[PDB]
């Protein structure tokens, strides 16, 4: 049904909004990469 | 019970305080007649004030030294080495027969190991040193060869400790305890963590 | 900790600086970008 | 000129029987002891703000017409922030003792309080409160500090 490529844009958007932060800020996020993490675990488990 | 802790609620305006030196102390070394000491972490000091009790006409110093540095070390004997790792902070000349001195540093300086040197010592010769008392019994010694005539022991050893200083027969602080006679120094700091 | 980690990353963040312009003061044919007073608070760690 | 030389004597470390003489034919040759104090005070602020400048100078900040730019966005260094503070405590010291100087001194030379408010956001939270006092005893008043510190 095409959700890989769903979760393949989720997370380069996130990662751009991750490099996106950092290059301004310096402020601190206890949790920060949770939601990369998670997406790039499902497709790993979509992978396998 | 917040997720993202705010800086500006976890940052408030800590003022500055009066601690004693020994307070922070946490591991000392003294020489002849230089001191360094570390303390329990960082500090922002401003102002040093130092008294001097129980000092002798024989010597006392004119020029006080101060040196600072924010690297964190395990051994003192380690930070002992004298002209890479040090950052110097002022110099203060004092006039003859003070007894406090009040280090006024123009900007609060971040620390955590702390160095005092007596640069130069205003000295009266008068004292008589081929005869010097013994620690012991208070008899009248030769400078040669030191030994007591009336118990037996040295005159160059330490008051304190009973060291010997075969290096420098007379220094101002003992190299191995830092017993000094010719003055007490007690050091003050208006800090803050 | 989080007081902590806030200093090591302003230290972290500030050698780097001194060391791209250190790098960057070596090349020639580049000229050295001028910052106003403003624009140098906005790119220093005074702003963090 | 021979104020001029005179007050640039006077600055000099000597022996105080020297110093002591200059003073008196100071007060002697400029017309009164007002005058002498004027002449002393200018004298030495403008050194001091040369001096100023030129530490500035020294680390890439340079004051062009009225804009001070930067060429490195590093920070300063102890050294260099200490003696920007000598100078700038000997100038708040005289400005907080004879404001009239100060002000006629800014009045002349129009380039040195807009010189201090754009230095003021490039130098370190430890000496905002020396150019601040300056600027507040330029602009804010004499009168005014002493009614605050009541
Ligand atoms: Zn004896
Ligand atoms: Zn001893």
């Amino acid at each position: 049904r095409g959700v890989l490529p769903y979760v393949g844009n989720l997370i380069t958007k996130e990662i751009a909004r991750l490099l996106a932060l950092e290059e301004a800020t310096l402020s601190t996020d206890l949790q920060q990469g949770y939601a990369l993490k998670s997406l790039t675990g499902l497709l790993s488990s979509f992978v396998e | 019970l917040e997720s993202d802790p705010c800086l500006v609620c976890n940052n408030p305006e800590v003022p500055f305080c009066y601690i004693k030196l020994s307070s922070i102390k946490v591991d000392t070394r003294y020489t002849t007649t230089q001191q360094v000491v570390k303390l329990i972490g960082s500090h922002t000091i401003s102002k040093v004030t130092v008294k001097i009790g129980d000092l002798k006409r024989t010597k006392m110093v004119r020029t006080i030294n101060l040196y600072y540095n924010n690297r964190t070390v395990q051994a003192i004997v380690e930070l002992k080495n004298k002209p890479a790792r040090w950052h110097k902070a002022k110099k203060v000349q004092l006039t003859p027969g003070q007894t406090e001195v009040k280090i006024d540093l123009p900007l609060p300086i971040v620390a955590s190991n702390l160095m005092i040197e007596f640069a130069d010592f205003y000295e009266n010769y008068q004292a008589s040193t081929e005869t010097l008392q013994c620690p012991r019994c208070s008899a009248s010694v030769p400078a040669n060869p030191g030994v007591c005539g009336n118990c037996g022991e040295n005159v160059y050893q330490c008051h304190k400790c009973r060291s010997i200083n075969y290096d420098e027969k007379d220094p101002f602080l003992c190299n191995a305890c830092g017993f000094c006679k010719y003055a007490r120094f007690d050091f003050m700091l208006y800090a803050k963590p | 900790i989080i007081q902590k980690v806030f200093a090591s990353r302003k230290e972290l963040l500030e050698y780097d600086l001194q060391q791209r312009e250190a790098a960057t003061k070596s090349s020639r044919t580049s000229v050295q970008p001028t910052f106003t007073a403003s624009q140098y608070r906005a790119l220093s760690v005074l702003g963090c | 000129s021979w104020f001029y030389f005179l007050s640039e004597y006077l600055m000099i470390q000597q022996t105080p029987f020297v110093r002591r003489q200059v003073r008196k034919l100071l007060l002697f040759i400029c017309g009164s002891k007002e005058k002498y104090r004027q002449l002393r005070d200018l004298h030495t602020l403008d050194s001091h703000v040369r001096g100023i400048k030129k530490l500035l100078e020294e680390q890439g900040i340079f004051l062009r017409a009225s804009v001070v730019t930067a060429s490195s966005g590093s920070a300063l260094q102890y050294d260099t922030l200490i003696s920007l503070m000598e100078h700038l405590k000997a100038c708040a010291e005289i400005a907080a003792q004879r404001t009239i100087n100060w002000q006629k001194f800014c009045i002349k030379d129009d380039s040195v309080l807009y010189f201090l408010l754009q230095v003021s956001f490039l130098v370190d939270e430890g000496v905002s409160p020396v150019l601040l006092q300056l600027l507040s005893c330029a602009l804010c008043g004499s009168k005014v500090l002493a009614a605050l510190a009541a």
